[PDB]
């Protein structure tokens, strides 16, 4: 019953099936490397995440 | 996410910079979570939906 | 690929200086030599660790 709720109250929703850990874990990946404005070493951090 | 750290750490890596990392994916990830989430309509004819 | 990099990883381990130091510096490099079109053969340096 909560589930369903959440989506009349908060209009946004996100597929499942593991649709957006697929995209956010492949975009970030490729991002890193186009944009290099954090630092080297934070390289470890974002990849492992 | 202690599992895939756990490789860094045995290679000397500080773990501020591990979690550094991840604080500027999260802040990465909510501007690709604007762009990737749908807005629904609050029409009552969502029902099959 | 990355079972290779024991060979630089440990050389620099052994004199003190930080590994991963070394694979940011030489691989950020290796990226800026691609796009000024030409040869450039990079390697560590034990002494200074740059």
């Amino acid at each position: 019953l909560r589930a369903v709720a959440n989506v009349l109250k908060d209009k946004n929703i996100i597929p499942g099936a593991g649709a957006f850990y697929i995209a956010l874990s492949r975009y970030l990946r490729s991002a890193n490397m186009n944009k290099l404005g954090a630092k080297g070493k934070t390289k470890t951090g974002i990849e492992a995440f | 996410l202690l599992r895939q750290a756990h490789r860094f750490i045995q290679e000397g890596v500080h773990p501020r910079i591990i979690t550094d990392g991840f604080e500027i994916a999260r802040k990465e990830s909510m501007k690709f979570l604007d762009e990737f989430k749908i807005s629904k309509t609050n029409l009552s004819n969502d029902r099959e939906f | 690929a990355e079972a290779l990099l024991v060979i630089p990883k440990t050389l620099v381990k052994n004199s003190g200086f930080d590994p991963l130091d070394v694979l940011a510096m030489v691989e950020d490099e290796l990226d800026d030599a691609q796009d000024s079109d030409e040869t450039r053969y990079v390697g560590v340096d034990l002494n200074i660790g740059d």
